[PDB]
């Protein structure tokens, strides 16, 4: 079938979407470790706006804590809590 | 205390479309369970009439009934300024309550209808606003609706519009604004939105203004 | 029954501009000529205040009196939700009547202001209608004005707030101007004042261009 | 609360996840046009694997057609039906 | 003619004193014209009058299914006593007789070994834990898996399958049990245990544990 | 009568001869068509062996044996699945003994027809035990094969290989090897 223009534009419009974020990029200081899973699912703002002069940005954020396997080469490894920043509201605003 | 009465006029759309049936509604509140019977007597320009429609009493959360009576009226009768009186008799009332209602007297005046597209500043939101200005009309009885040529695929739940109640303008006429909220892509894709106004001072009691996206 | 009491809140512009004075007004109607005495007691969150001012008694056409008491309040107190109580005592009443008022509760929402130029259809008339759309605000307390080249405008109509589908409010304000003034390129401005606005004030302008 | 390791790891594991893709990434040569929406939501393989020697790749693919509006700046616009690749099945495979 | 099948008690019931071992005598292909069935139970030749017979069962193939259950003492079965079920019906001229007893032969203690998954299996989300049980005699045995992730990680139970015991080259029996679990439950350090019940084991019971090793 | 299918290894290798065994005058009918390429072995104080061709048995043809009673057999129907093959080295506890058990896990295959063998250094290892397939929870089959070897042979570093043959394997064959360390 075809996805009607109405449905396409709505689903792609600026909103919080589940996104897989690499842990190193959220904890670049903890580069001495290896994480399992190396990627975590986080609600992040994504999608397109009604004009090119606007950008999808978060308006209210929140923290979420997840259990991650932290591995240090040849020293040890354990499940540890790690906090991550998630987006609860998004809005299109000028660049 | 005692029960109270409220007499409401017909819907403007009903008085202006021959297909529809206008009706005057007499509502009685604060009716006790001990004395729940209400007798309605209707009069038109003083003469009594017996085509009244009785509604089943309705229990309210405050342990009291809401008794209603509905009188259907002729379109020309209401528009010609006939007076409709509802007389209410209840065991808890020492004297029956009377209420009258009639169309506002005054030279009818034709509404002007103007439609405005969204402001460019509003594009920062997914939903945009279409505007319909209706001014210069008398009496205040008027009906305003929105239509779209968009198939039900576009608006399966109908159109989301709300309208200000009419208020008096500086020239003795009434004016209002109706705001239609639609998703931007429905405006962008060329959907044609229409503001339909029904008023007695209009030819055929009906007019319409159309609105659609414009490209340079 | 007997005398009736109605308690009115401050004007939105008075609570928002520090220069102005917000006041709560306690109006007593249906006062008889037999028992014309009226005493007021004012309370803020239950604590009694004494800065109220009673206006001179006003005789009405239905052979009753209208007694008014005005209480000056603090801007922050009203905006912080403090409750203002008017207690009215009159020999014709079994017990005193008590009325309370306070700002509406709930998360305030910032309004967005949009100015709409006149439609092409109306450009055949001697006067055109400029519209100011204010939507998405809470609470409903708000003020709207029009200006042009500095001088304020006078011939404009503002409708009261309407409850929108998402629980916020919206309104329109209509400014009537001579078509020549519009087509001459003058700049017209819509000024809005609301709690949730930066400095309680925003302004949007439009002109033919 | 804290997200249990079981939940984190399962949701992070190689699977087809709704992903917002820039139309230009799929049509890099259609330069002279503006697209609305500029991005489309497509099912695409994403997530982490059980061993660093494995990668999440698609094993079953298909196309999906969507109504996208095409704009030529100083001429006009029109709604057309553009097709995109989506990932129906994903598996961890040796590199 | 109707057929008879005589089944022995569950190995788990004979090894736990808290349980009740029972020998079951099933009869199939019972016609509607001659539905009656008689049961005569014998142990070491002596007849017993303690079996409880369960009511017939209409089968999907229009035949009746009659079952009689006989309780036994743990010490009796483990000592090798012989049990016989005799069936009588008009559809068979001679009453069928079946016999069951515990296998004779020197009992042998099972050896239990556990294995983590092969590295090549990690390309799947579900991985396999293996428990080898060999060297035991007789074949009567019970094998189950357990985890300290029960019930909080595994509320619905554990997903494992076990081969029927087969005679190995040394005259003893051997089997394999495969437990399937999600990889992260293995990675996160959850303990998994292969539990074996057999008469030649201390307390009729032993366990081997498996954990992720770094 | 007991009509046994051919051996999985015979049906998968061209060099070998797959044959149905009609264990008890014989008459064979392939999907109806009668054949007389059958044979009858010496009566043992009887067996009729029907030579079949590889692709026909693997393509699901039906073979009836009618002796003078009719019984038929054919390959199992259903979406075939490729077997996964894993080899597990001896457990630490078993290394305290003079013999060690090498395990070959084969899971996720359909149909159940399969052949497993062991070998080392180019010579076939014979002291192994293979359990019949077990129906797994996802509708496919799995099995284990256990090779027993003297611990000395393992500790010396010799490589042992599990060979598996199945219709759904590329070339009908795959191999996994295993050694000390
Ligand atoms: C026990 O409970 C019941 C019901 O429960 C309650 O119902 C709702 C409404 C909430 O209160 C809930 O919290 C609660 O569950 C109580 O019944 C109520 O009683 C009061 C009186 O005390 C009535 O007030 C009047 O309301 C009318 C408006 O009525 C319309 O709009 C309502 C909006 O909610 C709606 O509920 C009504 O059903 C009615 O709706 C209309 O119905 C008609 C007919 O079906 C239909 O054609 C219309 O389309 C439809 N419209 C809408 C929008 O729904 C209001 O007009 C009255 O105001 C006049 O009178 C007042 C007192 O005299 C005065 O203060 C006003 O300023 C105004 O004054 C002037 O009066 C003169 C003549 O008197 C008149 O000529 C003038 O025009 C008028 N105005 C001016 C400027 O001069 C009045 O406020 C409620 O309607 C009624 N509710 C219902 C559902 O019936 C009951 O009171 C409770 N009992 C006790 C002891 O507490
Ligand atoms: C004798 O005469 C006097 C006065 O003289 C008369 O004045 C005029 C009106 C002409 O008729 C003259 O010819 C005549 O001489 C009568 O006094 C009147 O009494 C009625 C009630 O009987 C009062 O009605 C109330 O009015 C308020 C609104 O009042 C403001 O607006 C009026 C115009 O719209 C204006 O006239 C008033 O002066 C007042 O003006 C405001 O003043 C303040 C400060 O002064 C200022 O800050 C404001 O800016 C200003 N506003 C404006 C617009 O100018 C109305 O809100 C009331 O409605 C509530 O009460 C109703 C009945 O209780 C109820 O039905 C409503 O639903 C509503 O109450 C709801 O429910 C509860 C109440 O139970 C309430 O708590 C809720 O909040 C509310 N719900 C919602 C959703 O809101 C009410 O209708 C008149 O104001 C009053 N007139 C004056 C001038 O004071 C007297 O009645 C006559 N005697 C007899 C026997 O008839
Ligand atoms: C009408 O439908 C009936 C129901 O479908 C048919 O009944 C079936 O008839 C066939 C032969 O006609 C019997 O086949 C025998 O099965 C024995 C094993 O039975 C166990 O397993 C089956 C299937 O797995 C199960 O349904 C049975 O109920 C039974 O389960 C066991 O029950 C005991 C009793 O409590 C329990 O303790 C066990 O835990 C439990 N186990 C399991 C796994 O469920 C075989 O052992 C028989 O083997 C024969 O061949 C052997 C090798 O030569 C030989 O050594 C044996 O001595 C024996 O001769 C045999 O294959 C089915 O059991 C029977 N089903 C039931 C439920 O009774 C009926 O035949 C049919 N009538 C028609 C078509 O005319
Ligand atoms: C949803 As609200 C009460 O903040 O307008
Ligand atoms: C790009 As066209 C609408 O001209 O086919």
């Amino acid at each position: 079938m075809v996805v009607k223009f109405m449905d396409v534009y709505q689903r792609s419009y600026c909103h919080p979407i589940e996104t897989l974020v690499d842990i190193f990029q959220e904890y670049p200081d903890e580069i001495e470790y290896i994480f399992k899973p190396s990627c975590v699912p986080l609600m992040r703002c994504g999608g397109c706006c009604n004009d090119e002069g606007l950008e999808c940005v978060p308006t209210e954020e929140s923290n979420i804590t997840m259990q991650i396997m932290r591995i240090k080469p040849h020293q040890g490894q354990h499940i540890g809590e790690m906090s991550f920043l998630q987006h609860n509201k998004c809005e299109c605003r000028p660049k | 205390g005692g029960p109270s009465v409220f007499l409401f006029p017909p819907k403007p759309k009903d008085t202006l479309m021959i297909s529809r049936t206008p009706e005057v509604t007499c509502v009685v509140v604060d009716v006790s369970h001990e004395d729940p019977e209400v007798k309605f007597n209707w009069y038109v320009d003083g003469v009594e009439v017996h085509n009244a429609k009785t509604k089943p009493r309705e229990e309210q959360y405050n342990s009291t009934y809401r008794v209603v009576s509905v009188l259907t009226v002729l379109h020309q009768d209401w528009l010609n300024g006939k007076e409709y009186k509802c007389k209410v008799s209840n065991k808890a009332l020492p004297a029956p309550i009377e209420k009258t209602i009639s169309k506002a007297k005054g030279q009818p005046r034709e509404p002007q209808v103007y439609v405005y597209p969204p402001s460019r500043d509003e594009l920062r939101f997914y939903q945009v606003s279409l505007t319909c200005l209706v001014k210069g009309f008398y009496p205040s009885d008027i009906a305003v609706e929105w239509e779209s040529n968009g198939q039900p695929d576009i608006f399966p739940n109908g159109l989301n519009y709300k309208t200000t109640p009419p208020v008096l303008d500086s020239d003795g006429s009434f004016a209002l604004v109706s705001k239609l909220t639609v998703p931007y892509p429905s405006w962008l894709m060329g959907t044609r939105f229409s503001c339909s106004v029904m008023h007695e001072a209009l030819h055929n009691h009906y007019t319409q203004k159309h609105l659609e996206y414009q490209w340079p």
